[PDB]
């Protein structure tokens, strides 16, 4: 019924592995970027 | 330019006014001021210099006259080094759609009096350089970012 089973899991792996390794990536750069934004820091000083 | 000190250097003496903090001008004492000069204005520390009608001689000569009081230990001879400071890739934004113009200043931390190349980076400068408004060349400058402008 499906041939493929196999190499179709196989791939499942291999999918598994990069997927996690370039989303942890991802997310470092995501962060690392954003960092300065989250880091911000604002003050309101007027003339008074 | 201040406000680009304050950041560039953060957390460090370089970080501060001339001028000072509205504060300290506010409460300073006879003594605090009396204390700047007493440690800082120090001989070793200090240059005379002139140019003009003078001869060294009758110059150096006065100054050996009225640049008395000699030191006695050896601290008084000792030339303080100062405690670095740290250059901080940030910036601040003071904010004021009420001011008829804005103003940007961008930098990168500087070699230091030392470092020869110090006289490329103001090669470099020169390639660069500077515009106003009022510069009559125009269009016609040498500077691209000159003419772009
Ligand atoms: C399971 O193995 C798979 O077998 C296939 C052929 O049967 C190949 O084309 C795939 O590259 C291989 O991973
Ligand atoms: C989130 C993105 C995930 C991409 C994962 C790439 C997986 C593709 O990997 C595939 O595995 C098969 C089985 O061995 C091989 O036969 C193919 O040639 C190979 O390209």
């Amino acid at each position: 019924a499906e041939p493929e089973h196999d190499q179709r899991k196989r791939m499942g792996l291999k999918m598994l592995l990069i997927s996690a390794l370039l989303t942890s990536l991802l997310y470092y750069m995501k962060r690392h970027k954003w960092s300065v934004l989250k880091s911000r820091k604002m003050a309101y000083r007027p003339p008074k | 330019f201040d406000y680009l000190h304050a950041t560039a250097f953060q957390g460090t003496a370089l970080a501060r006014t001339v001028e000072g903090t509205t504060e300290n001008i506010k409460h300073l004492t006879r003594a605090d001021l009396a204390s700047y000069i007493d440690t800082h204005f120090k001989a070793p520390r200090m240059v005379l210099a002139a140019a003009g009608g003078i001869s060294h001689k009758e110059l150096v000569d006065a100054a050996r006259q009225h640049f008395s009081g000699v030191s006695f230990t050896y601290k008084e001879d000792a030339v303080p080094i100062l405690p670095r400071c740290r250059f901080t890739g940030s910036e601040i934004r003071a904010r004021d759609d009420a001011l008829p113009v804005a103003h940007v200043a961008l930098a990168v931390e500087g070699p230091g009096w030392a470092d020869p190349d110090n006289v490329v980076l103001h090669v470099a400068n020169a390639i660069i350089g500077r515009y106003d408004r009022t510069f009559g060349g125009g269009k016609h400058l040498s500077s691209r970012l000159a003419a772009l402008a």
